[PDB]
RNA sequence: ACGAGACUCUGGCAUGCUAACUAGUUACGCGACCGGUCGGCGUAACUUCUUAGAGGGACAAGUGGCGUU
C-alpha cells in the first residue's frame, strides 16, 4: 500500500483472505485514498488483479485494486482533449499593475 | 372549409355551459381533422388530460387485452361508429352521442369515503369532464357488453346499447350494476 | 425525480459566481467555460448544469441568492452598507426622558442639560402577561 | 439633436442583431443570423401586417450560425457554424451551393481588411491553417498575426493605405499591414477580459473591453495608451460607430447614446410597449449594423425583439 | 427536383422521389384512391379530393412505401402528402404561401409529426417474457 | 511496535490466546 | 337540490386509500355564504366551474 | 471517503455522412406510356428509407399554480 501511494495512485485497496492465523479463515483488507466501486468508470480507472499464494494450511488469495490518475501512462500531464473525469483546473489570475503611470520604455 | 361530403356538417356541436374549457380542449390550436394521428401523450408530462371524447371512445372499450395487436382496428371502430351511429340517428352521429349520453348516465356515480371505503358509495357530483367521459365509458362497456355475447342478430345492437344506456331496460347487466349504485347515491340522500 | 445532485449544483454555483459576465440566459456558454476551465467530461450533465444556471439566473434577477456572491451585488451591498445619511438618526432636536432617567441624569452631572424633556410618565404600573 | 418616433409593431420574427460586420447594402434587403438553427432574411414593405417577411430559407444546416455575411454582390459570401462549416448559400433560391470548413473553433466571425484576400478565422485549437476560396494555400498564414484567441476583425473601407487590426479576448490586440508584415506593438493590462469590441478602420483609435462596458481607446500610431471612456454594461457590443462618432449601448432597458457635445444622455426617444420577453432582466445588445448612408440603424437584443432607427418622419 | 423532405412512419421503407407531374402514391401497386387495407379510404382521401382534384398535378412523386402493417403505410401515405406539399410550396412558391399552406397542414395535425425511440422492450433472465416471473408467490 | 502478536490478537479479540497476546502487548 | 355554475376557488388536493378521491370546497359563483366540501374521484382542477347538482351531505369522515 | 447520482450499452429523433457494386438514383445510350427497365456497363454530386453503421442537439432565449417562493 504504501508503494502504491508513492507509485502516484490516489487510492488503492488490497485484501488478503483464507487462513492467517488459526484454522478459521479471515478476509483482512487495507484500503487507503478513493475507489470508485460502481459504473462505467472502473474498467478504464480502477486496476484489479486476483492471485492465490499456497501455504502449509491452504490457499490465501490477495485482491489488489488500485485506482488510477486523470492522464494517461500515469498522469505525465494534460494533453490533447480526452475528458474521462471531473476535474477544476484553476489558472493563475490575471494581476494589474499597481503604478499609477503605465509602462514606459 | 372542411366537411363531410356535400350532405354532412361538423359545425353543429354548441352545448355553451362555459365549463367545459378547463378539460375538454377546444380553447387555441387543438382541433384536427384527423379522428387520431398516432399520439404519443404517454412520453408527455402527463398532457394526456385535455383528451377529447372521440379519443375516449376509441379507448375505453375492448375488454381484457384481446384486442390490441393493430390498431387498425382501433381506426376502424372509430370510422365505423361514426357511420353506424350516422347510420342509426340520420345526424351527426358524435352529437347524438352526446345527447344521449348526457340525458342519463353518473348524476352521482361510484366514489368512497373519507379515507377508505369498500362497505358503501357516496353520491358524488360528478364532474362534467369526467361525467361525460364516464358516460362514454358506460356506453362503451354496453357495446362490448350488449353487442358482444348477445343472443341475437347483431345489427341493431347499438340500437339496444342505446336504449339500454339511456331509456333504461332490464336487459344490460352493467346498467343494473350502475342501478344499485344510483341505489347508493339515493340512499345518501 | 428531478433533484439535482450536489455535483450540479457545486458546479453550477461556482460558474455562476465566478464568471457571471459571461453567463446569461443560455447553455453554449456554460460548456464553453466548462471546456476553457473547468471542463466537465459528458453530456446530460451538462445540460442539466446548463438548466441549474438557468433556474439561478431566474431566482438571482429577483434577489442575491444565499450560496452564490458577485461582484455587482457585493458591490451594491457595500454601497448600502457605506450609506452615510446627511442628518444623523442620533441628532435630535428634543429627547424625551421620564423623571427618573432625568434624575438620573441629575446625579451625573449632566442635569443642567437643555436638550432633554421631561416626560410624564404612565400612569399606571401593570407591564407583565397575565399568568396562564 | 434629432427627433425620432417608433413607427410599425415587429410580429413576424424569432431573431436577433447577433452578427453583421458593416457593409454597404441596398435598404431594402438585409441578412442577418440567429439561434434556431436557421438562416433569417430582411424584406422591407413598412406595413402593420409584417414588420419583416424573410426572403428565402437558406436551409442545408444543422448547427446555428455565429457569422453571416452576403457581400455588396450575391454572389460573394462568407458564413460558419459552431462547428465550423463554410458553406456557400445562393439567395436566388435558398439552397446550398459548396461546403467547407471555416471556422476551426466557433468564433464570433470572419477577418476583414481593405484588401479582402486573406480568410483567417479565430481559434482555440492552435491548428491555425489557411483558408482560400480557390482551394489552394499560397503561404501559411501562422504567427505575429493571431498570439492568442482572437474576438474580431473589423472591416477596413478607408482612402489610405491599409492598416487593418486584430482584436481578441486575452487583453491584446495587433497591428497588421501587408506592406509591414511585422508586429510594432502589442498592448496589455485591463481590468477584465473580453467579448466582443470593434476597432477603428483606419487604425486610428482602438476600442477594447466589456468586462465592464467600458470602450478603451488605444492609439495605433505610436502603440500607445490614448485614453479610456465608459460606456454601457458587460455585453459583447462597445461599438465605436464609424459612420458615427456617437456612442450606442443598449444598456438597462434603454439604447443609451452619448454625443460630441457633452457625452451624456439626451435624448431616448423611444415609443414601443411594453412586453413579456421584458419582464425578466432587462434586455442587452450583442451587435449593431449601420447603414452606409448614415440614417439608418439596427440594433438586436436578448428581447428576441430587433429594434430599428428609420429616418422616414411619418 | 430536390425537396428533402421523404415521408417516415414507424420503420416502413419509403421513397418520395419527385418530378413534375400528378400527385400520385402507389401501395402495392394500388394508387392513393383505391388502397390495400379497403377499410380506412376515407380517413386518407379527405383532405385532398374535397379542395381539388388537380391539387396534387404541381410534381409527381414516386411513393412506393414498401410498407407492411395498416398503421404503417395509412397515414405514412397522408405524412407523404402533408410533407411533399410543405416542401415544394416551401422551396418553390413564396414565404407568405409557405405561412398560409403551414396553417392549414397544421390545423391538420398540431403536434404528432416526430416520435421518442422505443419499439418492443427486451426480455429479462428469469420470466417468459420482459416484465414477467415463473410461478407466483401469493 | 511488534505486528505479530497485534495480529495473532485482531484476529480473534476473545480467543483462547487473548489473554496471553493481550499481556505480552502490555510493557 | 340547487342547480347553479359554482365557482371554484379552493381544491386542497386527494386524500383516500385509493388516492382517486380529490377533496373540493365547491363554493357558489356569487354567494359567499355557504361551502361545501366534498369527495370525488376524477380530475377537478383548481378554478374549475363546477355545475352544482347538491349542496349537502358533505364528504363523510370517519 | 465508499455507496446513490453522474458513468456505460440500449431503445416509434436528424435533410451534414464532400457515403456505400448488397438500397433507389439530376442532366448518359435503352425505354410502349399520361424526364423513368442508367438497381439489368458504372453517376465521379446522391441518400430518403438500409447500414441504429461514424460525427448531434433542444427543459427551461418557457407558462400557470402549490411550496418558507
Amino acid at each position: 500500500l504504501r508503494f502504491i501511494m508513492e507509485s502516484g495512485a490516489k487510492g488503492c485497496e488490497v485484501v488478503v483472505s483464507g487462513k492467517l492465523r488459526g484454522q478459521r479463515a479471515k478476509s483482512m483488507k487495507f484500503v487507503d485514498g478513493l475507489m470508485i466501486h460502481s459504473g462505467d468508470p472502473v474498467n478504464y480507472y480502477v486496476d484489479t488483479a486476483v492471485r492465490h499464494v499456497l501455504l502449509r494450511q491452504g490457499v490465501l488469495g490477495i485482491k489488489v485494486k488500485i485506482m488510477l490518475p486523470w492522464d494517461p501512462t500515469g498522469k505525465i500531464g494534460p494533453k490533447k482533449p480526452l475528458p474521462d473525469h471531473v476535474s477544476i483546473v484553476e489558472p493563475k489570475d490575471e494581476i494589474l499593475p499597481t503604478t499609477p503611470i503605465s509602462e514606459q520604455k | 372549409d372542411i366537411k363531410l361530403f356535400g350532405k354532412w356538417s361538423t359545425d353543429d356541436v354548441q352545448i355553451n355551459d362555459i365549463s367545459l374549457q378547463d378539460y375538454i380542449a377546444v380553447k387555441e390550436k387543438y382541433a384536427k381533422y384527423l379522428p387520431h394521428s398516432a399520439g404519443r401523450y404517454a412520453a408527455k408530462r402527463f398532457r394526456k388530460a385535455q383528451c377529447p371524447i372521440v379519443e375516449r371512445l376509441t379507448n375505453s372499450m375492448m375488454m381484457h387485452g384481446r384486442n390490441n395487436g393493430k390498431k387498425l382496428m382501433t381506426v376502424r371502430i372509430v370510422k365505423h361508429a361514426f357511420e353506424i351511429i350516422h347510420l342509426l340517428t340520420g345526424e351527426n352521429p358524435l352529437q347524438v352521442l352526446v345527447n344521449a349520453i348526457i340525458n342519463s348516465g353518473p348524476r352521482e356515480d361510484s366514489t368512497r369515503i373519507g379515507r377508505a371505503g369498500t362497505v358503501r358509495r357516496q353520491a358524488v357530483d360528478v364532474s362534467p369532464l369526467r361525467r361525460v367521459n364516464q358516460a362514454i365509458w358506460l356506453l362503451c362497456t354496453g357495446a362490448r357488453e350488449a353487442a358482444f355475447r348477445n343472443i341475437k342478430t347483431i345489427a341493431e345492437c347499438l340500437a339496444d346499447e342505446l336504449i339500454n344506456a339511456a331509456k333504461g331496460s332490464s336487459n344490460s347487466y352493467a346498467i343494473k350494476k350502475k342501478d344499485e349504485l344510483e341505489r347508493v347515491a339515493k340512499s345518501n340522500r | 425525480g428531478r433533484v439535482r445532485t450536489k455535483t450540479v449544483k457545486k458546479a453550477a454555483r461556482v460558474i455562476i459566481e465566478k464568471y457571471y459576465t459571461r453567463l446569461g440566459n443560455d447553455f453554449h456558454t456554460n460548456k464553453r467555460v466548462c471546456e476553457e476551465i473547468a471542463i466537465i467530461p459528458s453530456k446530460k450533465l451538462r445540460n442539466k448544469i446548463a438548466g441549474y444556471v438557468t433556474h439561478l439566473m431566474k431566482r438571482i434577477q429577483r434577489g442575491p441568492v444565499r450560496g452564490i456572491s458577485i461582484k455587482l451585488q457585493e458591490e451594491e451591498r457595500e454601497r448600502r452598507d457605506n450609506y452615510v445619511p446627511e442628518v444623523s438618526a442620533l441628532d435630535q432636536e428634543i429627547i424625551e426622558v421620564d423623571p427618573d432617567t432625568k434624575e438620573m441624569l441629575k446625579l451625573l452631572d449632566f442635569g443642567s442639560l437643555s436638550n432633554l424633556q421631561v416626560t410624564q410618565p404612565t400612569v399606571g404600573m401593570n407591564f407583565k402577561t397575565p399568568r396562564g | 439633436t434629432e427627433q425620432m418616433t417608433l413607427r410599425g409593431t415587429l410580429k413576424g420574427h424569432n431573431g436577433w442583431v447577433t452578427q453583421i460586420a458593416t457593409t454597404p447594402q441596398f435598404p431594402d434587403m438585409i441578412l442577418s443570423a440567429s439561434r434556431d438553427k436557421t438562416i433569417i432574411m430582411w424584406k422591407l414593405t413598412r406595413d402593420e401586417t409584417n414588420y419583416g417577411i424573410p426572403q428565402r430559407a437558406l436551409r442545408g444546416h444543422s448547427h446555428f450560425v455565429s457569422d453571416v455575411v452576403i457581400s455588396s454582390d450575391g454572389q460573394f459570401a462568407l458564413s460558419g457554424s459552431w462547428d465550423g462549416t463554410l458553406r456557400l448559400w445562393d439567395l436566388t433560391t435558398g439552397t446550398t451551393t459548396r461546403r467547407f470548413v471555416g471556422h476551426t473553433k466557433d468564433v464570433l466571425s470572419v477577418a476583414f481588411s481593405s484588401d479582402n484576400r486573406q480568410i483567417v478565422s479565430g481559434s482555440r485549437d492552435k491548428t491555425i491553417k489557411l483558408w482560400n476560396t480557390l482551394g489552394v494555400c499560397k503561404y501559411t498564414v501562422q504567427d505575429e498575426s493571431h498570439s492568442e484567441w482572437v474576438s474580431c476583425v473589423r472591416f477596413s473601407p478607408n482612402s489610405s493605405n491599409p492598416i487593418i487590426v486584430s482584436c481578441g479576448w486575452d487583453k491584446l490586440v495587433k497591428v497588421w499591414n501587408l506592406a509591414n508584415c511585422k508586429l510594432k506593438t502589442n498592448h496589455i493590462g485591463h481590468t477584465g477580459y473580453l467579448n466582443t469590441v470593434t476597432v477603428s478602420p483606419d487604425g486610428s483609435l482602438c476600442a477594447s473591453g466589456g468586462k465592464d462596458g467600458q470602450a478603451m481607446l488605444w492609439d495605433l500610431n505610436e502603440g500607445k495608451h490614448l485614453y479610456t471612456l465608459d460606456g454601457g454594461d458587460i455585453i459583447n457590443a462597445l461599438c465605436f460607430s464609424p459612420n458615427r462618432y456617437w456612442l450606442c449601448a443598449a444598456t438597462g432597458p434603454s439604447i443609451k447614446i452619448w454625443d460630441l457635445e457633452g457625452k451624456i444622455i439626451v435624448d431616448e426617444l423611444k415609443q414601443e410597449v411594453i412586453s413579456t420577453s421584458s419582464k425578466a432582466e432587462p434586455p442587452q445588445c450583442t451587435s449593431l449594423a449601420w447603414s452606409a448612408d448614415g440614417q439608418t440603424l439596427f440594433a438586436g437584443y436578448t428581447d428576441n425583439l430587433v429594434r430599428v432607427w428609420q429616418v422616414t418622419i411619418g | 427536383q430536390s425537396v428533402q423532405v421523404f415521408g417516415r412512419k414507424k420503420t416502413a421503407t419509403a421513397v418520395a422521389h419527385c418530378k413534375r407531374g400528378n400527385g400520385l402514391i402507389k401501395v402495392n401497386g394500388r394508387p392513393l384512391e383505391m388502397i390495400e387495407p379497403r377499410t380506412l379510404q376515407y380517413k386518407l382521401l379527405e383532405p385532398v379530393l374535397l379542395l381539388g382534384k388537380e391539387r396534387f398535378a404541381g410534381v409527381d412523386i414516386r411513393v412506393r412505401v414498401k410498407g407492411g402493417g395498416h398503421v404503417a403505410q395509412i397515414y405514412a401515405i397522408r405524412q407523404s402528402i402533408s410533407k411533399a406539399l410543405v416542401a415544394y410550396y416551401q422551396k418553390y412558391v413564396d414565404e407568405a404561401s409557405k405561412k398560409e399552406i403551414k396553417d392549414i397542414l397544421i390545423q391538420y395535425d398540431r403536434t404528432l409529426l416526430v416520435a421518442d425511440p422505443r419499439r418492443c422492450e427486451s426480455k429479462k433472465f428469469g420470466g417468459p417474457g420482459a416484465r414477467a416471473r415463473y410461478q407466483k408467490s401469493y | 511496535f511488534p505486528y505479530e502478536v497485534s495480529d495473532a490478537l485482531q484476529d480473534d479479540p476473545k480467543g483462547k490466546y487473548s489473554k496471553k497476546l493481550l499481556n505480552k502487548l502490555v510493557g | 337540490q340547487p342547480i347553479k355554475l359554482a365557482r371554484v376557488t379552493k381544491v386542497l388536493g386527494r386524500t383516500g386509500s385509493q388516492g382517486q378521491c380529490t377533496q373540493v370546497r365547491v363554493e357558489f359563483m356569487d354567494d359567499t355564504s355557504r361551502s361545501i366540501i366534498r369527495n370525488v374521484k376524477g380530475p377537478v382542477r383548481e378554478g374549475d366551474v363546477l355545475t352544482l347538482l347538491e349542496s349537502e351531505r358533505e364528504a363523510r369522515r370517519l
